[PDB]
């Protein structure tokens, strides 16, 4: 909701709420976050492909 | 010699806020996770056993208390949180700020235990980082068996109402408290109970008739200061063990076998690691303190 | 050879504790200056050398064991052991002036006689090691009482792993090592890491993980089992390997023992005696570093663990139900 | 068909090389001293530590450093057609008799030992 | 049987000051940085109409 | 070794066998497929380099 | 001498590795710094404008 | 031979005439009672559909 | 044709060795290999 200067700031140096584990058989939720570089231009946009 | 420091690697600046409450109780022991320099935020709190949404289990958290290595602060700076380390066997200084404050001395005794009275005065929540931390509770081992007697007395007294000023109160010389009991979860509190059925009714079995016949012999006139409790009326159970003859070697077999169970329930009475105090400053609240895992 | 004299009073000289830091107060802050030991950090250079770091390797803790000294008959002490092998000391009276009755886990085993199954890789081992089993047991005339009462727990003095062996022919002696890491002999510079076999150990902290924390500290732990096979008194003594803390593995414990707990505890519905209610007891055979790897090994074949870094500190037993 | 239609949400994954572009000058780097600091001292080995810190200040107030992605490498997801389990996610809830309950769960369902097309991918349905 | 060969890699250090990463950066080396809580940069932007 | 980064896994064996089929198919008798292709050199140049 | 010699040898190149094991801690932390503000093009391009 | 309401979806993409999948390099090494259950067992879908 | 650790006086290459060794040896590009962690590696001793 806030200025969209924010959201640049945030986009890049926070990883987002609930991502996808890589690389493990099935898709699960990462909650170590100390290896994983995903980046997903899904949640500024708000839409789905 | 050996080193010992804990600088704590942190994400975001601290506000001024929660910088307030980590300034003000500098000296506090916290366990951690790993046993290296440089460490998470996520591995300092004792709250990765005891969270809001998820219902603690203080026993449970007692029981993770053990295991953990332990620590004391040095420094709060506004990034990186500075700390030292507790390893057997090494003197070090231990300073109180413990919030349901007691008074200690020289030559007294210690022991960790998790928050027990108010959760919401022992935990301080980093809005910054999202994750909360838990500092745990130091109580001398009288009051340290004390809390631990009323919780095991409660989770007993819960499970038959399936009120509260007999189950959580807990009492000491000049002083009741309140326990924090909301959500608790009974199942990691009553394995321990299990096994306590299991003591117990062995030890109804192997019961000296020796000493049942000098209680009758003691609590019908001859009333003490500490056997107030029968309030001088017999039970009905200890009239009826009685009846036999009493010999001398029945009994020497029975009291040594009474006497290796009670080694026993060491190991279901445990604290968790102790903290033996030589020296205490009063004015300064400083102490000094070998570390003792048990 | 004055030459090979000098030796001695080079490495003897080298060799001592270290001395009582008195220092008179007219000489000044001189003692200040002879503190080097408690100073922890040392500076680093931008190309660091030995030659700058020989006085931060100079300082060193101060540790020693403190052997003990057994001396065994050959019947009892198989000639062959592999050197770091669990030691315990049996004693029933002073008959001589030193004769001293060892126990491996091995010899343990065939005191025990239980059931070829609950240990299937031992008791081929343990039966080439020794006859059927009456060569050790006439010693003990009182295995069959020990067993009954439950005093054979409090007989046993666990002592440490092995460091020497000396054999001759009807007497061997023993040196085992208490309170620390011992010094290995024949090899220099070495250590003497305890073997255990694979079959008598028991693993605790073992996860799919489906988080546990770390530390500095893991306890290889004794059991000993008092039960009953075919009708006669027979024990069982298995390891636990755990760093969980004295309150839980108690109770993880009694779950591995569940079916031994309640098989012998079918017979006293009909006869209570209170000697039989003793059950178990556990002792505390000393600490393991934290992931310190025990490395496996094969003898003859004999699966035998080894342990690096074992420092030894004997506990009680108690006894557990 | 039953009454209701449904829409499919997926997931994707790319790994993707990128090209950072970061213009000059833009940060000022401070370097401290390294020091040796010996600890964990055991009787097979001493361990030691070498530890380094660094202050790194942001020296413009523009943006100075843009990432892009150039080159895709390969595609993890699968673009599988496998479909998320809620009685996996919501375990507790249940329906009243736990004699039928047993049979629905027996007509819709570490299970996979080899996957063949790719790293599987769960669906929805809404 | 034989010895033919013995052989062994050796690592080269890269140091950061002659990448060419170190063109996007300002490099000061600072001897007690252990010693500074907090660093600060400040900005004045006139801007005429 | 953009592939074998992560340790070759279950699901990175998968993706990389997936790569062994579309290359058997898509590049294979290169230089046979180049003779009805309208770059030629271009294509037999990136194969062999 | 050459059992004291060959473990001097042991020693430094374990402490060579120990320095040098840091100088590629100011490339991974230099670059994980310009990372963190680096937001991508299709953000940043229309800004720029 | 083959039941006649076999899909041609099926015959169009190379897989091989079992109906089922046989690629064992996907699954964990040296565990063959973990690559049986690609074969053979049909409490599975096969790794293709 | 074994292999042995013995403090042989090692030669210096140019090349490197390293692009995927974390990854082949796990799962077998060359046979007889030995990893060594920590204060294993090094040129032990000597015993004829």
């Amino acid at each position: 909701n806030r200025g969209l200067y924010t959201l640049v700031n945030e986009y890049s140096a926070r990883l987002a709420g609930a991502p996808a584990t890589s690389t493990t058989d099935l898709q699960y939720v990462v909650v170590n976050g100390t290896d994983v570089f995903l980046d997903q231009p899904c949640h500024m946009l708000q839409e789905a492909y | 010699a050996l080193d010992k420091s804990i600088v704590v690697n942190l994400t975001s600046r601290l506000f001024a806020d929660e910088l307030a409450a980590l300034q003000s109780k500098i000296g506090s022991v916290l366990p951690l996770g790993d046993c290296h320099r440089l460490q998470n935020i996520q591995a300092l709190g004792l709250g990765c056993v005891c969270s809001r949404e998820t219902s603690p289990d203080y026993i449970q958290i007692m029981q993770y208390l053990s295991k953990c290595t332990l620590a004391v602060l040095e420094e709060v700076r506004p990034d990186s949180l500075r700390l030292t380390r507790m390893d057997p066997s090494d003197n070090l200084q231990i300073k109180n700020v413990y919030a349901p404050f007691f008074q200690w001395d020289s030559n007294t005794q210690l022991a960790v235990l998790p928050p027990l009275f108010s959760r919401k005065d022992s935990t301080i929540v980093l809005e910054s980082n999202g994750f909360d931390i838990v500092f745990p509770m130091v109580v001398p081992q009288q009051l340290g068996h004390a809390i631990l007697q009323q919780l095991l007395v409660y989770h007993i007294y819960s499970k038959i109402s399936a009120l509260d000023l007999y189950t959580t109160n807990v009492s000491f010389m000049g002083r009741t408290y309140r326990l924090d009991v909301d959500n608790t979860d009974p199942r990691t509190a009553l394995r321990v109970l299990d096994d306590l059925s299991m003591y117990l009714c062995i030890l109804s079995a192997l019961v000296p008739r020796g000493c049942l016949r000098l209680l009758t012999a003691l609590v019908r006139h001859d009333r003490h200061p500490l056997t107030e409790v029968f309030e001088g009326v017999v039970p009905d159970e200890v009239t009826r063990i009685d009846l036999d003859q009493l010999s001398v070697p029945d009994d020497i077999t029975r009291m040594r076998v009474m006497f290796s169970y009670l080694q026993s329930l060491s190991s279901i009475f445990n604290l968790g690691p102790r903290l033996h105090v030589y020296a205490y400053s009063a004015e300064t609240l400083a102490a000094s303190c070998w570390y003792s895992p048990r | 050879q004055a030459e090979n004299a000098a030796r001695l009073g080079r490495q003897v000289l080298g060799l001592l504790p270290p001395p009582t830091h008195r220092v008179s107060l007219t000489r000044g802050p001189e003692f200040a200056r002879g503190v080097r030991d408690l100073l922890s950090k040392y500076a680093a250079s931008t190309r660091p050398t030995v030659g700058s770091l020989h006085e931060a390797l100079r300082q060193a803790p101060f540790r020693q064991p403190t052997y003990g000294d057994f001396l065994v008959y050959s019947q009892t002490f198989s000639p062959q052991e592999p050197l770091g092998t669990f030691l315990f000391s049996f004693k029933q009276e002073d008959n001589g002036s030193s004769m001293d009755m060892l126990l491996t886990p091995t010899s343990l085993f065939m005191l025990s006689g239980m059931e070829a199954a609950k240990a299937p890789q031992t008791h081929k081992v343990a039966g080439v090691w020794y006859g059927s089993g009456s060569g050790l047991a006439d010693f003990i005339p009182n295995l069959s009482e020990l067993m009954d009462t439950g005093e054979f727990h409090t007989l046993l003095t666990p002592v440490g792993p092995m460091v020497q062996s000396v054999h001759s022919t009807f007497v061997t002696k023993v040196t085992s090592a208490m309170k620390g890491v011992g010094l290995a002999r024949d090899e220099p510079r070495a250590h003497v890491g305890l073997t255990l076999p694979c079959d008598m150990l028991v693993d605790l902290d073992e996860s799919c993980p489906m988080r546990e924390p770390a530390g500095l500290n893991v306890t290889i732990y004794a059991s000993l089992v008092y039960l009953r096979v075919n009708q006669r008194p027979s024990m069982a003594l298995t390891f636990f390997q755990s760093g969980k803390g004295f309150a839980e593995v108690v109770a993880m414990i009694k779950d591995h023992f569940t079916d031994v707990i309640r098989t012998k505890y079918i017979q006293l519905r009909h006869e209570l005696y209170i000697n039989r209610l003793v059950f178990g007891a556990v002792c505390t055979l000393g600490t393991v570093p934290f992931d310190s790897h025990p490395v496996h090994q094969s003898l003859n074949s004999l699966p035998v663990l080894v342990f690096a870094n074992f420092e030894a500190a004997c506990g009680p037993w108690t006894v557990f139900l | 068909h039953p009454g209701f239609a449904m829409t499919v949400v997926r997931t994707d994954e790319v790994l993707a090389e990128h090209i950072l572009y970061c213009s000059r000058a833009s940060t000022s780097m401070f370097v401290g001293l390294p020091s040796v600091v010996r600890r964990e001292v055991r009787s097979d080995a001493v361990t030691f530590e070498i530890t380094h810190e660094i202050a790194s200040l942001h020296t413009a107030l523009g943006y100075s450093s843009v990432i892009a992605p150039a080159h895709v490498a390969a595609i993890t997801t699968d673009m599988g057609v496998h479909c998320q389990d809620l009685f996996m996610i919501f375990p507790g809830d249940a329906y009243q008799d736990r004699q039928l309950h047993d049979y629905i769960k027996m007509k819709a369902g570490e299970n996979l030992p080899g996957l063949s097309h790719g790293q599987l991918a769960t669906c929805e349905i809404i | 049987e034989a010895l033919l060969g013995v052989y062994t890699n050796v690592v080269e250090f890269v140091k950061f000051l002659e990448t060419a990463l170190a063109a996007a950066c300002v490099n000061t080396e600072f001897k007690d940085l252990r010693r500074m809580i907090d660093g600060k940069i400040q900005f004045k932007i006139s801007m005429p109409t | 070794p953009v592939y074998s980064e992560r340790g070759l896994k279950k699901a990175v064996k998968s993706d990389m066998v997936s790569m062994f089929k579309a290359h058997l198919i898509e590049h294979s008798f290169f230089l046979d497929k180049a003779e009805l292709m309208t770059r030629g050199k271009q294509y037999v140049l990136t194969m062999l380099s | 001498f050459t059992e004291y010699a060959g473990a001097i040898k042991t020693i430094t190149s374990a402490l060579q590795f120990g320095m040098d094991a840091l100088e590629r801690g100011l490339v991974d932390t230099v670059l994980a710094v310009k990372l963190r503000h680096a937001p991508p093009v299709f953000i940043l391009k229309t800004l720029g404008d | 031979p083959t039941p006649v309401t076999s899909d041609v979806a099926y015959f169009q993409t190379p897989s091989n005439p079992r109906g089922r999948a046989a690629c064992v390099v996907s699954c964990d090494a040296y565990s063959n009672e973990s690559a049986e259950r690609l074969l053979y067992d049909h409490s599975i879908p096969d790794p293709a559909y | 044709a074994t292999l042995e650790q013995r403090p042989f006086p090692y030669l210096a290459t140019e090349a490197n060795l390293l692009t995927q060794i974390k990854e082949s040896a796990a799962d077998g590009l060359f046979k007889s290999f030995q990893l060594l962690l920590g204060k294993d590696a090094r040129e032990g001793s000597v015993r004829f």
